[PDB]
């Protein structure tokens, strides 16, 4: 089933003649555009007083990357590489070892934020919740190099932001 | 088999196949092989002499219309004496289906131009030659689509290095942009994916 | 320049301001996606259709999920399909309102684009709540989608889609029947039927110039097949015919998006089927099939069979096709990707044949280019 | 000469007196699955892996110790062979800790591998799981017992390669374990080589332990120069 | 009308490679070996083709590897020995070629674990 | 919307189309940020019998495409790719624009 | 917080003018949200 | 339990220091070393071990589907007390 | 017979004609390359550039192969001619920034690990 | 007596009926110098025929539309003159001979 959009005659009678005439020389679809200008002209804007006000997000909105904590301060992070692997971009470096209690822990776990596409792959193929993408989306910098985050700075994003990351988890962890 | 599997279509199946084998009657002269695929998509695999009959045939036989050339790629196999697969890909509107023309050559042998059949294939041929070398001949302006001014090489190449082999900077002293050398600061990693365990025994190839 | 899109050199031979030919040059966004899908899984391959057209992000993730899946022989669930449809009928929305006020923009009509950016600032909010991403959410995957509807979603998509109409309408009564908008675009880059087919056009390329032919009519997929709306159809094959075909096709995607909210079924998002498709993560932290079908759905994917598909669709911007070569693993051997735009902008030259510089700026926002889908 | 005539899926192979079935079909190209079968040590038949169906008969037979008869057709890729391998899987699935993202076999595990090309893809096993404790058999070989799944590679090795009878089971049933029974280091210049046969991450490298995944290392075949063996 | 031309096949001046990785590459032709880790013999079907190993530093930010030979990644796969060696020459790459490698037929007998009288009975199962 | 009564029939009149009917601004009628949290059903090949995958394993049912007419190897009449396509009817709803 | 003002307007923050070591009369910024009111301002959640 | 170097630079929980000859030290000049100060060894080291009477305990880290993958860990031997090889929680079974 | 199809010359002779059309066109549009892309270099260090590039290739002697090369050296005089090339492009056949790689074998030596 | 065809820069054809049986007659009239037995001049001389019956059969040109199935018959037209081209280029191109060579062994395996 289809239509036709410009397959419309206009009627020749004196009457119809005589309004586009009319119309011709003292241009009313011009004032009728002046008119929905006008219109919109005393509506109230849609402009949001930033930075006092934010635009609405969701739990599930994916921003800076940050490491997790157990409720005891141990990592969460086995070093298990399942978000190297699976990393569209190979934006994730990591390096393991033996810690000195014999536990399967990190000892470089670097995220190149300008490699990064913010994808979200990571925390999902993540077996431990251990690697989230956080709500801050304000961390612009002045240097390249501060965007290059090894593990001391997403260690201490997670302990930064981990108050709203857990109750962000909470909100959406039963579509997961 | 039910709900997480593909269901079957035998009518356009057998559709498919008939008129792969109507059109290989028609066209012994080129017409190598004729493949239906089991989601219904039909192959026909041509000399490279036929490229310019075959394609005419198929676009004002009245009973193929193939009037629209929705795609023409190129895939480089580097284990085959003829490089490039050359690949036509054919819609009808009259009779709502498509098919697949498939040629071959190699570095040195040129391919005729379909500009003359179909216009849309001016751009598509000059960025098979931008991305894997093949010279087609009689096109209106065969040049770089794709490519910087003055690349070397043919990118889509199976040998060519995904980082390539130059990189570009600004240089000071010179006040311009140059290119040097590629140097990474991380070099890409490799990944060995391929599990030991064959996957499909419906592909098993003979044993040699 | 600002009707260049960024990235468009045009090197044109003017006599006086009367274009003598055009010559469009490509490439300055080429940034070798298809070499680069190689060297990835089809999951992680998957993101980069996101960036091939930029305005329609969640069509283009459809057509390599249809592709892969029908090299995977698989079947989406209903649930995913009906979602994949709204979706892509909102995705037709947010595409259309960027073709129609970047071309009014280019001519000069530069109000309803602040008009309309809002609604596709709404529409992003959609997108965020859905998958956590405003534009590039990478929700459709081969299989289904990620994630399912969150709560509350479907009331705020009908509250938006019962509004949506009111800003065609005031659209259409700034530009429609303008005699300027009209003077600027009537009979401007009239192209024949034969001519758009032997060119490679389609979508309202083809549409403009009286041909019948829509692919979610004559080749439905997902369950288009289950929606009712009309095509429209052009008759001077012109920049107002066209013009006049998107704005219809935007109210058509106002109607599929109430058929699909009437219409949304119970059940799971994604195929029932873990060697292709992850487990749930309490399953997967749970039973041991489920991890090891994680871990390895996650580290090396899943093997598609050997084969070599087309699979196109009806994307806002006109037919999006994916050549997709399978080698028997995880990684594809070779994916060509088909974009409207291409063939779109090697027809401009004929279409400028005549007409002045002007013409040319509307001819350029009439064919509705976006050229990361034109160089990939 | 003395070969006999038998089908693999219906194709005639001529093979030698006492070949077994996995050795038939190996020579038409298809690899058996399997766990407790290794080429260089004897024949055990117990992780049931490799049970397939011969034409036109009703039980299926383990294609690792029997010797294939002329005549016979084997069906590697019937309905029986499938849902055999499936059950099989199942079982040895059921007790198996979920320890993939620690282990280090991850990414190189036969049991990870023939789950995604032979098993099913879901669990329906809704009791607790069975652990054992670990043991001490050196500084070179990392022991994660409770990954074990009783293949008794590791036990046959040390009888027959290595010449050292150090290795076994004890107890019976669920509670079989594999070990020495007492306080005792494996200490061989060819022991390491357990932790290759090991299919599953229960005996490891322990240098090796926790630092790489098998898909991120390159390989570069080469020549050792610890002694004149080359 | 063909032009029988008589020399051997050489593309090197249209392939757009740098002089220095066309003359001092050494590219290797081989079928991978079995990953001793696995019984799995799919990945040991083919031929490959890789290149030499060249050098690789660390970053001095980051610690990262870094590399300067562009063919340190790539690998081709044949599906013959020949196929790949004719590749490389009119690649115009010197080459090393090694023979496959096929783990012999071996005789297995279950019965031979219970021996009357040789040494292959086994004192366990 | 918080706009005095003369400016709204100012605007309305300008536009020609009742505003207030339908505003841009969607102040309350939205959905709540916190909602409950939800179930979300299982697919069908949940179940504890009758469900061996190799009944529903839809990869391992591809096979290579079917060969016609290799070239190594009456009536008869002519044959189409498809059968015509019909010829579409107008739409009922609005014929024309 | 003002229910009756449309989505987007109906809650916003006052900046204090001193925080940790700089005085922010004037430079302010997004970034000076804790996690729980950035949480609560951003509109994730409906509980203060 | 961070620690300064003879340098003064803080040493991180993988115990990476710059050597006082190490030109790489000039990076933090008129800036800082990013340093966590929760060391997960020390807190994990804090937790009390679980005494429970059963030969097989479960660990799943807590929280449910919010922990990690759900092990079980063995307890016979007296000598030494049993760890979770996702958490690091210690459970023993009761003695002396 | 080895069978092959020509894309242009028969044998060496045409593509050798085909090679001095092109190297004419290249000598003859120098100057106006140096002229409009305002190089700092001399016609003649132009000339001895195009006369290096010409002979790079002074080996072949597959006629296929010389009539690919006079293709693609057509190409780049279409794209120095039109001025699609920018003062980089051309300055690109100079190698002005990369330092001097020596070629004895005590400087690889003393430098890296490179053959 | 139509208006329009709806297509642009397809112009309505006046006498359908005398043009198609033209271009029909000089179809089969070029088919005429194919050989016998080739597989393009019978398939072709066939649904010619049945087209040209259809036309000598039916006087009303909606009902002709409607039976030859060919989208509003100036199309048909068009259709036809196309055919006609490409029995003259088939003429030239003699396909119905034996092909022209074999692919190499290899050519066509897939996977690789
Ligand atoms: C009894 C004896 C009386 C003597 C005679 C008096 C009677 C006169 C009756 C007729 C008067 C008509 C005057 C209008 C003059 C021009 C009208 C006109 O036709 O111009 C338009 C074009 O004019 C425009 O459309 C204007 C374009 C620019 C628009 C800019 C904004 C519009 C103006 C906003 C409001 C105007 C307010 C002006 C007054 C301000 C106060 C000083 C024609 O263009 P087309 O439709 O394309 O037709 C051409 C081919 N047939
Ligand atoms: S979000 Fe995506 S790109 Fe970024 S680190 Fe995670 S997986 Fe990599
Ligand atoms: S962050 Fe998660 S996925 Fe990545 S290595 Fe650590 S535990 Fe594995
Ligand atoms: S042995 Fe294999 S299946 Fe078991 S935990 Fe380790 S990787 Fe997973
Ligand atoms: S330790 Fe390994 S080889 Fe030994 S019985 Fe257990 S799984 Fe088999
Ligand atoms: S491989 Fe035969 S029973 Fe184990
Ligand atoms: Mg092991
Ligand atoms: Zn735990």
């Amino acid at each position: 089933t289809y239509k036709f959009v410009n397959m419309r005659e206009p009627s020749m009678d004196m009457k119809s003649v005589t309004d586009r005439a009319a119309q011709t020389l003292l241009w009313t679809e011009l004032v009728r555009g002046l008119g929905m200008t006008l219109s919109y002209l005393f509506r109230e804007p849609a402009t949001i007083n930033y930075p006092f006000e934010k635009g609405p997000l969701s739990p599930r909105f994916r921003g800076e990357h940050a490491l997790r904590r157990y409720p005891s301060g141990e990592e969460r992070c086995i070093a298990c590489k399942l978000c190297e692997a699976v990393c569209p971009a190979q934006a994730i470096t990591i390096e393991a070892e033996p810690r000195a209690d014999g536990s399967r822990r990190t000892t470089r776990y670097d995220i190149d934020m300008t490699k990064c596409i913010y994808c979200g792959f990571c925390q999902e193929a993540c077996p431990v919740d251990a690697i989230v993408e956080g709500p801050n989306f304000e961390f612009s910098t002045e240097t390249h190099e501060e965007l290059l985050y090894n593990k001391e700075k997403l260690l201490n994003n997670g302990d930064k932001w981990e108050a709203e990351i857990a109750a962000n988890i909470q909100a959406d962890y039963l579509y997961r | 088999t039910r709900p997480t599997i593909r269901p079957r279509n035998d009518v356009v199946h057998k559709q498919l196949s008939a008129f792969g084998q109507y059109v290989a009657e028609i066209l012994p002269k080129y017409v190598q092989q004729v493949q239906v695929s089991c989601f219904n998509e039909l192959e026909i695999f041509i000399h490279p002499d036929g490229v310019i009959p075959v394609l005419t045939f198929l676009r004002d036989h009245t009973n193929a219309q193939f009037k629209s050339l929705a795609d023409l790629t190129a895939v480089d196999v580097p284990t085959r004496q003829n490089r490039f697969e050359i690949v036509y890909n054919l819609l009808s509107l009259r009779f709502n289906s498509r098919i697949r023309v498939k040629t071959y050559t190699d570095e040195l042998t040129p391919i005729e131009s379909s500009v003359t059949v179909y216009k849309a294939a001016n751009w598509y041929e000059r960025e098979i030659w931008d991305m894997f070398g093949v010279f087609f001949a009689n096109h209106p302006d065969l040049r770089r689509i794709l490519t910087d001014y003055g690349f070397e090489g043919h990118p889509f190449r199976k040998d060519f290095p995904l980082s390539g082999y130059v990189e570009l900077r600004y240089d000071d002293e010179v006040k311009r942009v140059v290119a040097e050398p590629v140097e990474l600061a991380q070099e890409f990693r490799k990944f060995d994916l391929n599990s030991p365990w064959e996957a499909f025994p419906a592909y098993r190839q003979p044993p040699e | 320049h600002p009707a260049a899109h960024g990235v468009l050199r045009l090197v044109m031979e003017l006599s006086g301001e009367m274009v003598r030919k055009c010559d469009p040059h490509i490439g300055l966004l080429h940034r070798g996606t298809e070499k680069l899908i190689e060297y990835k899984t089809y999951l992680q391959a998957l993101p980069y259709f996101d960036r091939l057209d930029y305005v329609s992000m969640m069509c283009n993730e459809q057509a390599y999920s249809l592709a892969v899946e029908k090299l995977l022989n698989i079947q989406p669930p209903p649930r995913a399909q009906w979602i994949r449809v709204l979706f892509g009928e909102i995705t037709r929305l947010l595409n259309h309102i960027m073709a129609v006020t970047t071309h009014a923009l280019d001519i000069g009509a530069m109000t309803p684009f602040f008009w309309m950016f809002e609604e596709r600032e709404k529409m992003f909010e959609f997108y965020e709540r859905v998958s956590g991403a405003r534009m590039h959410a990478a929700y459709i995957r081969p299989g289904g989608v990620h994630q399912d509807l969150p709560l509350g979603l479907l009331d705020d998509i009908y509250e938006f889609s019962k509004n949506f109409s009111f800003r065609i309408d005031e659209l259409e009564e700034m530009l429609t029947n303008n005699r300027i908008w009209r003077n600027r675009t009537v009979d401007i880059g009239v192209v024949t039927a034969e001519d758009a087919l032997n060119y490679g056009f389609s979508g309202v390329m083809l549409r403009g110039s009286g041909i019948q032919w829509d692919l979610r009519k004559t080749q439905p997929y997902d369950v288009y097949d289950q929606v009712e709306f009309d095509v429209p159809i052009g008759s001077r094959g012109d920049c107002y015919d066209r013009y006049l075909c998107r704005v219809e096709e935007m109210r058509q995607s106002l109607r599929i998006i109430s058929q699909c909210l009437n219409k949304m079924p119970p059940g799971e998002i994604k195929v029932d089927d873990a060697k292709v498709s992850p487990p749930k993560r309490a399953e997967m932290k749970t039973s041991m099939e489920s991890l090891i079908h994680h871990f390895k759905l996650y580290t090396e994917g899943y093997q598609v069979p050997p084969g070599a598909t087309y699979t196109a669709i009806e994307a806002p911007k006109g037919e999006f096709g994916v050549y997709l070569v399978s080698d028997g693993s995880s990684r594809p051997y070779r994916c060509k990707i088909k974009a409207p735009g291409f063939a779109h902008l090697a027809g401009l030259d004929k279409m400028s044949k005549g007409h002045m510089l002007a013409d040319v700026v509307a001819i350029i926002g009439t064919q509705d280019i976006v050229f990361g889908e034109v160089d990939r | 000469s003395n070969l006999i005539e038998v089908f693999v899926d219906g194709q005639s192979v001529m093979v030698e007196p006492g070949t077994t079935v996995l050795q038939a079909c190996e020579k038409v190209g298809m690899q058996i699955p399997r766990f407790c079968y290794h080429e260089r040590l004897s024949v055990a038949g117990n992780c049931r892996m490799c049970l397939v169906e011969i034409e036109k008969a009703p039980k299926v037979v383990a294609a690792c110790a029997m010797p294939v008869m002329k005549g016979w057709n084997i069906l590697t890729n019937s309905e029986k062979s499938k849902k055999a391998r499936e059950g099989v899987m199942e079982f040895l699935l059921a007790n198996h800790p979920l320890d993939c993202p620690i282990c280090d076999q991850g990414g190189e595990c036969d049991l990870q591998d023939q789950s995604m090309m032979f098993g099913s893809d879901r669990s329906r096993f809704l009791e607790g799981k069975r652990a054992v404790e670990d043991k001490n058999i050196g500084p070179l070989v990392k022991t994660i017992m409770t990954r074990c799944i009783q293949c008794t590679r590791c036990i046959r090795f040390a009888s027959e390669i290595a010449g050292v009878d150090d290795l076994g089971t004890t107890g019976r049933g669920n509670d079989m374990q594999v070990g020495t029974y007492i306080e005792k280091m494996f200490m061989s210049e060819l022991s390491g080589n357990i932790i290759d046969i090991c299919p599953v991450g229960a005996l490891t490298s322990k240098p090796y332990a926790f630092t790489a995944r098998p898909w991120e290392t390159r390989k570069t075949e080469s020549i050792d120069v610890m002694d004149a063996v080359g | 009308q063909l032009i029988a031309v008589d020399e051997k096949l050489d593309i090197t001046t249209l392939t757009g490679v740098p002089e220095e990785h066309i003359k001092t590459r050494k590219v290797r032709i081989f079928v991978p070996a079995r990953n001793n880790m696995q019984s799995g013999v799919n990945n040991t079907k083919k031929w490959k083709m890789e290149f030499d190993t060249r050098e690789r530093w660390e970053n001095p930010l980051m610690g990262w590897s870094s590399t300067a030979d562009p063919l340190s990644n790539l690998v081709l796969t044949f599906s013959t020995k020949e196929d790949a060696v004719a590749f490389a020459e009119k690649n115009g790459w010197s080459f090393d070629v090694e023979e496959r490698k096929v783990p012999k037929p071996k005789s297995k007998s279950y019965g031979a674990n219970f021996s009357w009288n040789k040494r292959t009975r086994v004192s366990t199962k | 919307a918080s706009a005095t009564r003369v400016i709204q029939l100012l605007r309305n009149w300008a536009s020609g189309r009742d505003l207030q009917a339908k505003l841009q601004l969607r102040y309350q009628e939205i959905s709540k940020r916190t909602q409950p949290p939800p179930k979300l059903p299982v697919g069908p090949s949940h179940k504890l019998s009758n469900n061996y995958y190799c009944t529903r394993d839809g990869r391992r049912e591809a096979m290579p495409p079917s060969i016609v007419m290799s070239s190594q190897k009456t009536e008869k009449k002519a044959v189409t790719p498809a059968p015509p396509i019909k010829r579409w009817e107008l739409s009922k709803d609005q014929p024309y624009l | 917080e003002d229910n009756k003002q449309f989505f987007g307007r109906h809650r916003w923050v006052i900046y204090t003018t001193e925080m940790n070591g700089r005085d922010t009369f004037w430079d302010v910024d997004g970034s000076m949200v804790p996690p729980e009111w950035h949480r609560w301002l951003h509109c994730m959640t409906d509980d203060p | 339990g961070v620690r300064t170097s003879p340098t003064g630079e803080k040493v991180t929980h993988t115990g990476q220091a710059y050597d006082d000859g190490d030109y790489r030290r000039v990076r933090f000049s008129d800036r800082q070393k990013e340093v966590n100060e929760n060391f997960a060894i020390d807190l994990i080291a804090e937790q009390p071990v679980s005494e429970v009477g059963s030969r097989v305990i479960s660990c799943d880290g807590g929280g449910g589907a919010l922990g990690h993958p759900r092990v079980y860990i063995n307890l016979d031997k007296e000598t030494k007390t049993g760890t979770c090889g996702y958490c690091g929680l210690q459970f023993r079974q009761p003695h002396h | 017979g080895t069978s092959v199809k020509p894309i242009f010359s028969r044998d060496m002779n045409e593509a050798k004609r085909r090679v001095r059309e092109l190297y004419r066109a290249w000598y003859r549009e120098v100057p106006n390359t140096v002229h409009l892309f305002q190089l700092d270099i001399s016609v003649k260090q132009g000339r001895d550039k195009v006369r290096e590039m010409f002979m790079k290739n002074a080996h072949v002697t597959d006629p296929r192969v010389v009539d690919l090369l006079v293709i693609k050296g057509k190409m780049e005089l279409e794209e120095t001619i039109n001025v699609w090339k920018q003062r980089t492009h051309i300055m690109r056949f100079f190698h002005e920034t990369e330092a001097p790689r020596p070629t004895d074998f005590l400087s690889k030596f003393y430098v890296g690990h490179d053959p | 007596l139509k208006k329009t065809t709806g297509l642009v820069g397809l112009a309505v054809c006046e006498t359908p009926h005398e043009r198609l049986k033209i271009l029909y007659t000089k179809i089969l009239d070029v088919l005429g110098q194919i050989p016998k037995n080739a597989a393009y001049r019978k398939y072709t001389e066939q649904i010619t025929n049945e087209k040209l019956g259809m036309v000598k059969a039916e006087p009303d040109v909606k009902k002709l539309e409607e039976q030859l199935q060919g989208g509003q018959i100036e199309e048909v037209i068009l259709q036809a003159e196309n055919e006609l081209s490409l029995a003259r280029k088939m003429l030239r191109w003699k396909p119905w001979e034996p092909l022209v060579e074999e692919p190499p062994a290899n050519q066509w395996k897939w996977p690789i």
